[PDB]
């Protein structure tokens, strides 16, 4: 029965250690800012080292 | 390129040969025209799992006909990939401008009636027509 | 020194209309820059044909600006300075007119090739540069050895100039006219046959118009120049003020006859 | 993959002769070819080059004009023409397969060669002539470059080959850093500009012969004296 | 089944109540404290020419120097972007191709489309020329997307409304995935190659695991087809491009979607999306002929890759993230730095 499968899926989804939205938000922002020093299309580089000029 | 090294010349020559082959391939490609058969298609399929791609000729012009005679549902990537067709033979966001030739017994629609070699001749005429206007749209002459 | 003596030999030696003609030229410039800006800002109009249209607009703009400069240069000092300015004016007019005519015929060539029944499913820069270079060369010929020790062969409309290169240029202009008319009638024949035989057009209601405005804008000068070819005998040959302007007024209709026939150009021009 | 040479023999002084090569087992069209020479008692010496497409042909400074090279793709065949043979032409002659796109391995398949008997440039210097070795012992060889073969992009066109007794040379290292296919791991070697060193780890067996270092940075392609090992 | 439906509604209410206790705001509501990128200017650095039809997909090699792309002229091209050199050219089995993949080792490329077969080609062979290595058959509807897992496993999805995990040497399906009422359009390979996200023409997407053959979650909220999907290389997000004139970003642990990107001039759908190597420049193609370089943390600013005169099908960035390629219906690959 599709209803039984839906019940099982929703029970499995409920039985998950849900986090606060701010947790994943700060995680994403910290990942972005931690590697923010290396983004090539936002951090300038001398044009000699540029293989596409 | 006098600044290059010995092997860059060989790489450049290889890339240029690839370019030559691509150009010839596309030149021979760009002539063949396209007919989407849907369904007088009974004599059409014989006079000119999945869907059937077929290749034929007529009057020194090379035709490709695609048969989707089992597609009676809504098209998700059939109709998006079918933008590139020059005639839809019959027996949305995409086909509001495609000429629909129609057999019996903007979106211009013809009607023809048919030993019966006309089955082919008819559509051949439409081919020329469905091209000519397009080229006029290029030259501002219409 | 030849200026005064030849002008007396012809009797030509002895400004609101100039202002009006300057305004006309400025109007022509405004229309042509309107067309050029319109075909600059549409990302769908970067096929070679619109580049040909831009070439025509630029040629007509050059002709208009050069003739405006000629109008501003009017004065007594036209018989008080070195013939260099006279030759410059002459050559500028010849190069501008020839460039415009050859651009028109090049556009006709493009249209006739693209839809000919062999391309019915490179030459760009070749043709534009060929037209420009041929026009510039023809414009520079007189100061290379073709000019009047030939007081008999000196002309009337331009008194310090010879009398066969005029026949040459009239011949080439007539040739180009016939070429254009043949190309367009042949396109009409092709479309008419190939779209009528199949029993499923309103073409010529524009084609002849492109010819029409051309003829009325080109004949009146092309007649008077022929009337040039009897010292100080034909008095009408000294009133060109209202004649040559018609020729440069030919630049005033190309921003209409070549754009205002298709819906896309209309939409782009309006907004 | 097979290349078979032919057209070798003995010739009286004065005249001309021919060499040929037949290929089988690969797409012959996407490869350029080299002809290479070897003296009866000495090292190697490059002869000539023909390019994939036929638009480029290179000869050597020592016999230019006397030779020529050609290829025939319809039949997958390679040809060499030589004229006015002098005493300094008696040698073994090999054909080599080569390919150049971004990342390919050139000089990676050698033929079997044929005999021919007759009755400015960068300098590569091989360190020595012979070195005594014992099984299981680490080995090292070095050669020196009279110029900085390294380039502004990172390439360095020096090659390392090996010749076992009675056989053909076998590519070991291309562009002085990269191992070839079908070669054990125990070979290695590195260097810096103008000084390069091949290293062999745990000499086991079938590594007796002569080792060679070549450059490719510009034509002509020059060889060194060679370095043999005994065991 | 009244009791089952009632308990399902109770579980839904429990999920909503748990959602309300943690959901307060979004990224584009708190990340405003970061310095906006402002006006960014990009320019063509090369222009890769040679395709002679509509280009439908491109894909980078892992070295960040080689590129594979496919066009509807039935052709598959591998490029050197540094020197504009063409390295390889593969003529395909038929024209109606839709997807591309590259092998992260560099030895293989796999393509597919309407003919219900996924083809696999070997690059580095001893014969010195490419040949077809495998043809996976068994699907009935058209093939949408394909991404190598390694030299020995692949994953595809098709018009069958199903997905399939395949072993190349055996030639037979080793896992199958069912549960879609509409056609599936694309799917995205995770960085670690252990989870997949697949969107379908039912205004929904689903999360799949290869080793389990059973989905964990389904994502809904759009209004129309889903033509574009990709990841955020941290492995905790994925961005959807729909035909309702909107792009969204979906989170996995939040039980919702993260961001919404839309504008009024977009009266059309999203042809493609893609991410920046660091996570600060989202890229989107449209039917309005632009390529909007959206920002991610601010949902308001933008740049443009102006220079295309037709529809932008596909766009992707390298692994070192120093260049960007776009392929379009104008038939030109454009390299941008
Ligand atoms: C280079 C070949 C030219 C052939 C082209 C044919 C049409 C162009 C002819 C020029 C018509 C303008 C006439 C006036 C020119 C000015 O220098 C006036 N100031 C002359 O004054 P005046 O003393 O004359 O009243």
């Amino acid at each position: 029965a599709q209803a039984r499968k839906l019940v099982e899926q929703l029970k499995m989804e409920a039985n998950i250690d849900r986090i606060k939205v701010s947790k994943a938000a700060a995680d994403l922002m910290a990942y972005c800012e931690a590697h923010a020093k290396e983004d090539p299309l936002l951090t300038p580089v001398p044009a000699s080292e540029n293989p596409f000029r | 390129g006098c600044t290059l090294s010995a092997e860059d010349k060989a790489a450049v020559e290889r890339s240029k040969m690839i370019d030559r082959n691509l150009r010839e391939d596309g030149e021979k490609a760009a002539r063949e025209v396209k007919l989407l058969l849907l369904g007088g298609k009974s004599t059409i399929v014989k006079q000119m799992t999945g869907i059937v791609e077929t290749h034929f000729t007529f009057k020194d012009l090379h035709f490709k006909m695609f048969d989707v005679g089992a597609q009676r549902s809504e098209r998700k990537k059939w109709i998006h990939c079918f933008e590139g067709v020059t005639a839809i033979i019959f027996c949305n966001k995409w086909f509001t401008d495609t000429s629909i030739i129609l057999f019996l017994n903007t979106k211009e629609i013809y009607t023809h009636f048919t030993t019966d070699t006309k089955n082919v001749q008819f559509v051949f005429d439409a081919v020329t027509d469905v091209i000519i206007k397009n080229n006029l749209k290029d030259c501002g002459l219409f | 020194d030849i200026i005064v003596r030849h002008y007396n030999y012809t009797g030509k030696l002895n400004k609101l209309t100039s202002v009006v003609f300057i305004l006309i030229c400025c109007f022509i410039i405004l229309e042509n820059i309107f067309v050029l800006l319109t075909i600059w800002k549409t990302k769908k109009f970067h096929r070679p044909m619109y580049y040909f249209i831009g070439n025509l607009a630029l040629s007509d703009l050059l002709a208009g600006v050069a003739y405006t400069a000629n109008l501003l240069l009017s004065g007594a000092t036209t018989y008080k300075l070195t013939p260099a300015q006279w030759f410059l004016r002459e050559g500028s007019m010849f190069v501008a007119l020839s460039a415009s005519v050859w651009s028109l015929l090049a556009i006709a060539i493009e249209r006739y090739i693209t839809m000919l029944k062999m391309k019915l499913h490179f030459r760009l820069f070749l043709l534009i540069s060929a037209c420009w270079v041929i026009s510039l060369i023809l414009g520079g010929l007189p100061i290379m050895g073709w000019n009047c020790s030939a007081l008999s062969s000196c002309s009337t409309v331009l008194p310090l100039y010879h009398k066969h290169y005029i026949l040459f240029c009239t011949t080439v202009f007539t040739l180009l006219l016939l070429s254009i008319v043949i190309l367009y009638c042949r396109i009409y024949s092709l479309v008419r046959t190939r779209s009528r035989r199949l029993t499923f057009l309103a073409l010529l209601k524009t084609v002849i118009i492109v010819l029409s405005v051309f003829i009325a804008c080109w004949a009146p000068l092309f007649i008077l120049l022929l009337l040039d070819v009897k010292v100080k005998t034909c008095d009408i040959l000294f009133r060109a003020e209202y004649f040559l302007v018609l020729a440069v007024l030919n630049s005033g209709t190309n921003p209409i006859i070549y754009t205002l026939t298709n819906k896309e150009m209309r939409r782009a021009f309006i907004r | 993959v097979q290349l078979v040479e032919s057209g070798g023999g003995l010739v009286q002084p004065g005249g001309s002769r021919k060499l040929s090569c037949s290929a089988s087992g690969f797409a012959f069209s996407s490869f350029g070819m080299h002809w290479v020479r070897q003296a009866p008692e000495k090292g190697l010496e490059w002869v000539a080059y023909i390019s994939s497409g036929s638009g480029t042909i290179y000869y050597a400074d020592t016999v230019k004009g006397r030779f020529t090279i050609s290829r025939d793709d319809p039949k997958n065949t390679l040809f060499l023409q030589m004229t006015s043979l002098r005493s300094e032409d008696t040698a073994m002659y090999y054909c080599v397969r080569s390919i150049y796109y971004y990342g390919s391995s050139p000089f990676d398949f050698w033929g079997q060669g044929t005999t021919l008997t007759v009755s400015s440039d960068i300098v590569m210097t091989q360190a020595t002539s012979s070195v005594p070795v014992t099984p299981g012992e680490s080995v090292s060889i070095s050669c020196r470059s009279s110029k900085s073969l390294l380039h502004s992009n990172g390439n360095t066109y020096l090659y390392w080959f090996l010749q076992r007794p009675g056989q053909s040379p076998q590519l070991l290292i291309y562009r002085m850093s990269n191992l070839a296919s079908g070669v054990p791991d125990r070979f290695s070697g590195s260097g810096s500009g103008t000084a390069f060193t091949l290293t062999i780890s745990r000499l086991e067996a079938e590594d007796v012969g002569v080792y060679y270092c070549m450059q490719h940075l510009e034509y002509p392609l020059t060889f060194g004296a060679g370095t043999k090992l005994e065991l | 089944l009244d009791q089952l439906r009632q308990e399902a509604e109770q579980l839904k209410n429990q999920i909503r109540d748990a959602r309300k206790a943690c959901a307060d705001a979004t990224l584009s509501q708190i990340t405003n404290n970061i310095d906006p990128v402002g006006r960014i200017q990009m320019r063509t650095r090369r222009t890769l020419r040679g395709h002679l039809a509509k280009i439908y997909a491109m894909h980078w090699g892992t070295d960040s120097r080689l590129l594979v792309s496919a066009s509807q002229d039935g052709k598959l091209i591998i490029w050197d972007s540094y020197t504009t050199n063409k390295v390889h050219a593969i003529p395909l089995r038929s024209s109606w191709v839709m997807t591309c993949a590259y092998a992260p080792s560099g030895n293989y490329v796999a393509c597919g489309g309407l003919d219900n077969i996924c083809s696999i080609y070997n690059l580095k062979t001893r014969e010195g020329n490419v040949r077809v290595s495998r043809e996976l058959a068994g699907h009935t509807g058209y093939l949408s997307c394909c991404r190598f897992l390694d030299d020995n496993q692949i994953v595809t999805s098709s018009g069958d409304t199903t997905c399939a995990l395949w072993d190349i040497e055996t030639g037979q399906q080793t896992t199958t995935f069912t549960g879609h009422t509409g056609d599936v359009m694309s799917l995205s390979l995770a960085p670690d190659t252990r989870l997949f996200v697949s969107g379908a023409c039912d205004a929904s997407a689903k999360l799949w695991d290869v080793r389990e053959g059973m989905c964990r979650q389904t994502f809904t909220g759009h209004e129309s087809d889903i033509n574009a999907i990709c990841f955020f290389p941290n492995g905790n997000a994925f961005a959807t491009g729909s035909d309702d004139a909107t792009c969204r970003l979906f989170d996995l642990r939040a039980d919702q979607e993260l961001m919404t990107y839309s504008h009024d001039n977009i009266i059309c759908g999203i042809t493609s999306v893609s991410f920046s190597k660091s996570g600060r420049l989202l890229l989107a193609g449209y039917d309005d002929f632009n390529c909007n370089v959206w920002d991610a943390l601010k949902a308001d600013r933008a740049g443009v890759l102006a220079g295309h005169d037709n529809r932008v099908s596909c766009l992707g960035v390298t692994d070192d993230g120093m260049a960007v390629a776009t392929g379009s219906w104008d038939s030109f690959l454009k390299i941008w730095n």
